[PDB]
């Protein structure tokens, strides 16, 4: 049995990448592709936002004066914010902005361990230059989808839904690969669509590590 | 017969779940059966479930 090795991590965009596997025996390509796709779409580490506090507002059904968008819409916009923390599993982000103009994610005060993948993301629009907005964004590390109802104190804190999942679209194809003279060798290429927080090769490595760890359940160590 | 009247407005945010009724426009009503995981749904060639 030939051992698959990762040869290309070719990226066509910041959020789109294709990872190819050159050597594969017949029948192994589809098995590995399906298992990898399921284990990537299922469980990957993410860094979605969990909490948000705004000084003016009390409950997320209110409206802030001077802000174009509703507070619920602001929370929904924040839910899609993609951010990666490379040093901590918890961080507090502060956003301060004043004057007329859209409030983009680039306006968030940033630390060394926190970076924004797409600064062009917009949070809310300020229509009156007198009005100002301030937030305390709380970011946690997790996996899967954790609804805001299943958390298990102050009035000011606003709870948002948490969906820690860097990947959102995985597709794979099995193609014939020519190695030396023998045929039946298959090449598996996996096309990924992340939000930019998780590297492709690291994602494949983590997914395969989880798959190998789970295989030890019904087999002795090998 | 009453001194003061107090009205309290609660605002509960519903979410879809099995048992809810969902319907199209051409009279094809139905009830939600299972919230299938994202990876279990059928996907086309490009990988979109």
């Amino acid at each position: 049995f030939l051992k698959p090795r990762l040869v290309d991590i070719e990226q066509v965009s910041s959020t789109h990448a294709k990872v190819t596997l050159e050597p594969l025996e017949r029948g192994f390509g589809h098995t590995l592709g399906n298992a990898l796709r399921r284990i990537l779409l299922s469980s990957m580490p993410g860094c979605a936002v969990t909490e948000v506090e705004i000084d003016g507002v009390l409950h997320e059904y209110s409206t802030k004066e001077g802000v174009q968008e509703d507070i619920l819409e602001i929370l929904l916009n924040l839910k899609g914010l993609a951010v990666r923390v490379q040093g901590k599993d918890e961080v507090i982000l502060t956003l301060n902005k004043s004057g007329i103009g859209p409030v983009t994610a680039a306006d968030i005060t940033h630390d060394g361990d926190v970076e924004i993948v797409k600064p062009q993301h917009v949070i809310c629009h300020l229509t009156d230059e007198n009005a100002s907005i301030s937030m305390r964004i709380k970011v946690q590390r997790g996996r899967g989808y954790v609804p805001a109802s299943t958390r298990i104190r102050p009035i000011g804190r606003l709870l948002v839904d948490a969906c820690y999942s860097p990947v959102e679209r995985i597709a794979y194809n099995v193609e014939a690969a020519r190695v030396e003279q023998r045929t039946d060798l298959d090449k598996l290429v996996i096309e990924m669509e992340t939000n930019g927080t998780i590297d492709p090769e690291e994602a494949i490595r983590r997914a395969a590590t989880i798959l190998a760890e789970q295989l030890e359940a019904f087999v002795d160590l090998e | 017969g009453v001194l003061k009247i107090v009205k309290v407005y609660l605002a509960v945010k519903r979410r879809i779940q099995p048992g809810d009724k969902m319907a199209g426009r051409h009279g094809n009503k139905g009830v939600i059966s299972k919230i299938n995981p994202i990876e279990d749904m059928p996907y086309d060639e490009n990988g979109t479930p």
